[PDB]
């Protein structure tokens, strides 16, 4: 398994959430981004 | 003598409420006024395509901030979209008090605004920056309104080819403010850059775009970076500094690279013509993954003379260095190039865009400068010398010299004093020594005989954060103390936010709480009436970029190192229920890509929010109407009014 | 430019903890300065006892 | 007529440089100057005698530095300072006292066990935080107060660092031991640090139970939420089940709640349990919800591992039940305000247990536009413009956190009195400064603002400003003012000499309307970031590409001032966390220094003499203008 990207899902969060990731078999340094879209706090990106 | 003021943003964005501030000036205590305010098309007919909003004012409450909706249905009904030339709509405030009291010719008072069609924000994301031909492309687009909350409106995305031809179009009905889609690049697609756009269906000019490069590539194994010793070369005839570079090779997973670096030098002009030196090449091994190379002055001058050129011609040229290292004994080769090593005649820079212009006489004039290294981070501790010549007020001009060392981020605020009856001020700024960076600025004093001036002083000259109160000191200079209150207002993201009334004392101080709806900048406009004429001043404050309205912390507790197939615990935390849009990307893609393609970070979001603003310049004006026009208002009391905007972009 | 760098080597102990080195410097020209704690997290995965 | 002025610190110290500021106003030519100091009771002898000449080039500004020898010829010891200003003479009697220094004791841990070694260092400094070679006695005392170890050390040639070690026997008194250190010369000042001996305890794993809030609000429908955290001694988390039970506590009787027993799964190493308000109300069978105020709750948790049968217990007793959790105070506000000009406040909001609050909005009552947010240290800074009359100003501050009602919010009221004009002349001076924290290397713009009748404005050509730091007089100067200008900005550089908060006192003098003399003065207190004059950073010399492994070699890099002496110690970080009561930090050191300032009133006084005396200054002129003599060595209580 040598993908160039993974984890393209959109998971809701109820003030907290823990996700388990199975790292693919590539030998690199993955950068994981993430956004937010809340009806009462607007958009907010997160540090990769 | 009694007057009814009227303030509104210069540009109307259809389908978004308009912040209209009304004010009552010089009214007897026994008079209570009531009326309505509405939009109006001047051409078709006086057909108000906006819900009339009522307002009531009195002596104790002489101002009121109204929100005036401009729905799409009514705006389309009045023929605002059937106008031939000029997207201009009028705003009218009608009240029977005008005719009864002032005995005016007509009881209609308003301004000529300029509507637009932009609305809301759209952000597009793709799977990866650079794609192989014939590879699937996954993109998602988020939609928000001007309030920065998620929106359920309908957009129409469209992909574009490298030549500019449309390739795919779609229309969506978002119930969750996110739209995801996949499409396949044709297998024979030529290399280029594709663009994906997305606009609101109703709003013609509400588009937003992203780009992704298409190129045939194989993902690399290690990255090569060339770092100059200094980001500049001094070509001053006095001396030429040393030219030294460090080339580093690093595998993607961190370990250094063993190999041989082959480097070639040459000249490169802004046009794009490269002239290599047939010689001066370097072939050195890599120790710890880094190799240190340099070009001596003697060999460089010999190479220049062999090219039939002198060191005087190095004005706009830059030294171009290309490297192609070969890993050993793996055999894989990778290349890197540098196109940012300019030839300069001064190692510093000056940015006087923060300094105001045409400021009031009788109060200190603050010169604000941002000394920055040539292609580098802002400097600190670099002395700045200012020679300010106050031109002839009636006598010979007088000069002043002030020196101050930059503190941090290069900011320097030098309070040059200016006398009354000044004619003009000439400013000569020199940063650093030796080889200083020189800038000039000329300021013209306002015409004499004015009704006074207003001086807005900021005790702290640093960008406020979010949640910190800000204090400004209002004072009236060269005027008669006949009034009783200072009237001030705030303008953030192109809409009036706050409007208050502060009593007049000696050095009146106003406190504004920097909330989350004022970022990333705002305009503070204050004024007062000296008899029958307004005296106004403005000021721009840049809120420091920091955290969001909410929060999102993706944290993986533990060491960075891992092994393939391991299980990783990823924690997500917010302040409410949110739709986290996750994505994990390889890093070798950046190395593969020829050009940098930065992702969506908070800088882009902040630029998106403030791109709706109408303010222009750092503030200040020769009169009240000029101040309001620079701020982005539309003032009309009955004797003065601001002419309509000629185009959306300030000159 | 006023900063003096000294490289000192230490032998980590055999405890699976997170040490916090505390440094305080004394100088006759400027006085006493207290450095921030430095965290060294010692970790291991397989232990045979 | 020329007026000659003399300015000097309120209290002079022996064997330390002292600066004396000399001035001549409306005096032509140059004037020779001779300043002498004698004994107060009889002027028997001269402790010091300096001379200088005031030239018109420097606007008759002069500073003469003298050192008072430790002769100890006589006995609150006073000395009279007499300055001959040409023919004229001005005399002022100033109090004298000597300060010894400071001792800082650093212990690696605060909780030991019988058998372990106690390692402690003594740092010797003077009033300027510089190493000094003295003789210091160090004692170790058990809880009963019986000195078990006594040592006499000399820090000379040791660069101000004294290392010491003590070996705890296997059978010692259990309690709170103390370490006492004092200089031999002045045994009246003893500096103490305390630790505990305790007994050997070592659980299988560590569990921490704490609520999200620091109290409980009765009308909070969400209930009380508690976060149970568990982790092994080697770092990895715990996965198991926790049994939690709550309970009220009416003073000393625990009416445990049976219905609140819950079982929760600890996954990832952290859990969460909520106590419903209905359960708590029904537990005490009381219909009145307000009756539970003052009855603190407690939580007992029992964590059970999932693999074996290991069990550990945790508790968190004393969660108050309060309806007005936040209490509000003033900290560093002046008490005298110049009428018609802005007045700066400062507010401190604290939790029921006495800890500073965080992100609690505050706001003055009736203005609504002067809001702010409480910072990390509990300080919220506001400004309110003052009325133009001379009636006293009453200012009220209230916290505006949304959860509580209006009647339950904190409120504090303060009254300020107007600055007293000399002859009802309505002449004032105002200094406006930024109300934030500065850093060395930054530049500060102080706005000198002047208000008076437009008939004597042209008779003022300058302002004189003095900077007070660490009690001593830092620097002085002049601010030339072009006639016709009301506001004049002084660009003031900030260096490492300003590291603890300094004070700026400015004044101008002019002939009165009637014909007498006039002195108008103002002052401000400015706080800058507390950090060492130098720098000291410890990092990893080796490439950061591996987590440290047991027993392997690691390379450290220390960067600091050249020629300095660096001392190290490594701690577990399990005892560092619980040491929050008192740690050796730069902020604590600078606070210890700041506790010995000459002046204590923040920024103003009733008269010009009040302004000069509050800042820690004296001012005597050839005319009948002078500040009242100070005889006490500590100003009255706050
Ligand atoms: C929107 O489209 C216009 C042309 O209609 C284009 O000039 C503009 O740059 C676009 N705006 C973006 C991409 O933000
Ligand atoms: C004292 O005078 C000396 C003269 O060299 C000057 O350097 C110093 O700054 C002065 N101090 C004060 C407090 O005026």
């Amino acid at each position: 398994f040598f993908p160039e990207n993974w984890l393209w899902r959109v998971e809701t969060v109820d003030r907290f959430q823990i996700l388990t990731l199975w790292l693919p078999d590539s030998l690199t340094t993955w950068e994981i981004h993430g956004l937010s879209l809340s009806k009462t706090k607007g958009l907010c990106v997160a540090t990769p | 003598k009694p007057r009814l003021l009227l303030f509104s943003p210069s540009v109307v964005h259809l389908g978004v409420p308009l912040s209209v501030g009304v004010q009552l000036q010089d009214v007897p205590r026994g008079q209570v006024v009531k009326g309505s305010v509405f939009l109006r098309n001047p051409s078709r007919n006086n057909v108000p395509c906006s819900p009339k909003v009522d307002f009531t004012l009195s002596s104790e409450r002489d101002f009121a901030l109204l929100s005036l909706q401009v729905p799409l249905k009514d705006a389309k009904s009045c023929g605002l979209h059937q106008l031939l030339r000029g997207p201009e709509v009028q705003l009218v405030a009608h009240s029977p008090w005008l005719k009864d009291s002032l005995s005016r010719t007509t009881n209609i008072q308003g301004i000529n605004l300029l509507f637009s069609s932009r609305r809301g924000h759209l952000f597009l994301q793709t799977d990866q920056p650079i794609y192989n031909p014939g590879q699937r492309v996954r993109y998602r687009v988020f939609a928000l309104d001007q309030k920065m909350r998620p929106s359920t409106d309908t957009i129409t995305v469209m992909v574009e080819n490298s030549h500019g031809l449309r390739v795919r179009k779609k229309e969506v009905y978002m119930p969750s403010s996110i739209f995801q889609d996949d499409f396949v690049i044709p297998d024979i697609s030529e290399p280029g850059t594709w663009k994906i756009s997305a606009r609101f269906s109703d709003g013609l000019e509400s588009n937003s775009s992203t780009q992704f490069e298409v190129k045939k590539y194989v993902l690399p194994n290690f990255e090569v970076k060339i770092t100059p010793g200094k980001p500049y070369i001094l070509t001053v005839p006095g001396h030429l500094d040393e030219m030294q570079l460090d080339i580093q090779a690093r595998y993607i997973y961190g370990k250094p690279v063993q190999g041989v670096a082959y480097v070639r030098f040459g000249l490169l002009d802004e046009d794009g013509k490269k002239t290599f030196f047939r010689g001066l090449e370097s072939q050195t091994k890599l120790v710890n993954g880094q190799s240190h190379i340099s070009l001596s002055k003697a060999e460089f001058q010999d190479a220049l003379e062999k090219l039939n050129m002198g060191i005087t011609d190095l004005q706009g040229l830059r030294l171009y260095v290309a490297a192609a290292i070969i890993e050993s004994p793996g055999g894989e080769m990778e290349e890197a190039e540098l196109t940012s090593w300019y030839f300069v005649s001064s190692p510093f820079s000056l940015d006087l865009s923060k300094t105001k212009r045409h400021l009031v006489p009788g109060a200190p004039f603050l010169l604000q400068a941002l000394v920055r290294e040539m292609s580098g981070s802002p400097a600190s501790g670099i002395p700045v010398k200012v020679s300010a010549t106050v031109s002839s007020p009636g006598s010979v001009p007088e000069v002043q010299d002030i020196q101050q060392n930059t503190d941090g981020s290069g900011q320097v605020s030098i309070p040059i004093i200016i006398p009354q009856t000044i004619s003009e001020l000439q400013l000569s700024v020199s940063a650093g020594s030796p080889h200083p960076a020189i800038a000039r600025l000329t300021v013209a004093a306002p015409p004499s005989g004015g009704p006074g001036f207003l001086s807005i002083e900021r005790p702290d000259s640093r960008p406020p954060r979010v949640g910190d109160t800000l204090n400004l000191n209002l004072r009236a200079v060269g005027s008669g103390a006949t009034f009783s209150h200072y009237y001030y207002m705030i303008l953030s993201r192109g809409q009036i936010v706050f409007m208050n009334r502060e009593p007049k004392r000696t050095l009146t101080s106003v406190s504004v709480f920097v909330d989350h709806h004022l970022a990333p900048s705002f305009y503070f406009v204050a004024f007062y009436y000296h008899g029958d004429h307004p005296v106004a001043n403005s000021l721009r404050v840049d809120v420091q970029a920091g955290a969001c309205e909410g929060k999102l912390e993706l944290s993986v507790d533990g060491a960075k190192q891992y092994r393939n197939g391991e299980s990783v615990k990823l924690h997500l935390e917010t302040d409410s229920l949110a739709l986290v849009a996750l994505g994990a990307l390889d890093t070798a893609l950046y190395a593969a890509g020829s050009k940098s393609h930065k992702p969506l970070n908070m800088g882009k979001v902040f630029e998106a929010m403030n791109s709706y603003d109408l303010g222009c310049g750092p503030g200040g004006g020769d009169s009240a109407l000029q101040v309001f026009q620079a701020a982005g208002l539309a003032f009309s009391d009955g004797d003065q009014w601001t002419l309509s905007r000629k185009r959306l972009s300030c000159p | 430019n006023g900063i003096s760098t000294k490289l000192m080597n230490i032998f980590l102990k055999d405890s699976i903890t997170t040490w916090e080195i505390l440094a305080v410097s004394m100088s006759d020209k400027k006085g006493i300065c207290v450095a921030d704690p430095f965290e060294v997290t010692v970790m291991q995965d397989f232990f045979i006892d | 007529s020329p007026m000659y002025s003399i300015i000097t610190p309120n209290i002079l110290r022996l064997e330390s440089e002292e600066t004396m500021v000399l001035e001549a106003h409306d005096a032509q030519g140059d004037v020779p100057v001779t300043v002498t100091v004698h004994d107060f009771p009889g002027k028997k002898l001269v402790l010091s005698s300096e001379k200088t000449v005031l030239t018109p080039a420097t606007n008759h500004m002069g500073n003469v530095t003298f050192t008072i020898p430790a002769n100890r010829e006589f006995k609150n010891k006073f000395v009279t300072v007499q300055a001959t200003f040409g023919t004229q003479v001005v005399e002022k009697v100033v109090l004298v006292s000597l300060q010894s220094g400071y001792l800082f004791i650093q212990t690696d841990k605060t909780i030991y066990t019988p058998g372990s070694t106690v390692l402690y260092r003594i740092f010797t400094v003077n009033h300027k935080l510089l190493p000094v070679g003295r003789t210091v006695m160090v004692n170790i005392e058990n809880p009963e107060g019986i000195p078990v170890k006594q040592d006499s050390l000399s820090s000379q040639n040791q660069l101000g660092v004294l290392p010491l070690s003590w070996d705890i026997p296997e059978l010692v008194n259990m309690g709170q031991w103390k370490i006492r250190a004092y200089y031999e010369n002045s045994p009246q000042q003893v500096f103490s640090t305390e630790f505990e001996v305790k007994e050997y305890v070592l659980p299988s794993f560590e569990v921490i139970v704490e609520p999200t809030e620091k109290f409980y609000y009765i009308y909070n429908e969400k209930g009380l939420e508690v976060t149970i955290t568990a982790r092994f001694l080697y770092g990895k988390k715990v996965e198991g089940t926790a049994f939690v039970i709550f309970g009220i506590q009416d003073g000393e009787q625990r009416i445990s709640l049976p219905e609140s027993l819950k079982r929760i799964p600890i996954e990832d190493g952290s859990g969460e349990v909520v106590l419903s308000r209905k359960v708590l109300l029904d537990g005490v069978q009381n219909l009145r919800a307000e009756d539970l105020v003052g009855k603190s709750l407690y939580v007992s948790a029992t964590v059970i591992l999932h693999s074996g049968s290991d069990m550990v217990q945790a508790e968190r007793s004393g969660i108050p039940i309060v309806t007005s959790p936040y209490q509000i105070h003033f900290t560093k506000t002046p008490k005298y305000f110049k009428p018609g000009m802005p007045f700066d406040l400062m507010v401190f909001v604290t939790n029921p247990d006495g800890s500073p609050a965080y992100r609690v909005p505050v706001a003055v009552q009736g203005e609504d536009t002067v809001q702010s947010l409480t910072q990390g240290d509990g300080v919220a800074k506001l400004s309110i413009n003052t009325h133009p009359s001379q009636k006293p100003l009453s200012i009220t501050v209230r916290t505006k956190k949304q959860e509580l009602s209006e009647a339950e919010q904190a409120t504090r009221t303060m009254q300020a009195l107007p600055y007293s004009t000399v002859g009802n002349s309505n002449n004032y001076l105002h200094l406006s400064v930024l109300r934030t924290e500065l850093r060395p290397g930054e530049t500060l713009n102080v706005n000198f603002l002047l208000r008076m009748d437009r008939a004597h404005e042209a008779k003022i050509r300058y302002y004189t400003y003095l900077i007070m730091n660490k009690g001593r007089l830092l620097k002085a100067g002049r601010q030339v003012r072009e006639p016709g200008q009301d506001l004049v900005v002084l660009p003031l550089s900030i260096t490492t000499d300003f590291i603890p908060s300094f004070r700026l006192v400015a004044y101008y003098t002019l002939i009165g309307a009637s014909g007498q003399r006039e002195v108008v003065a103002d002052s401000v207190w400015v706080d800058v970031k507390d950090s060492c004059v130098g720098s000291l950073v410890v990092k990893s010399g080796q490439s950061e590409d591996r987590q440290p492994v047991p027993g392997q070699q690691m390379t450290l890099k220390i960067e600091g001032d050249h020629g300095a002496r660096v001392v190290l110690v490594a701690v577990d970080k399990g005892v560092f966390v619980l040491n929050k009561k008192n740690k050796l930090t730069q902020s604590k050191i600078w606070d210890v220094v700041e506790k010995a300032d000459i002046g204590c009133t923040p920024g103003s006084g009733k008269d010009y003499a009040g302004v000069f005396s509050d800042a820690g200054l004296t001012f005597t002129s050839s005319s009948g203008q002078q500040t009242a003599q100070r005889a006490e060595l500590q100003c009255p209580q706050p």
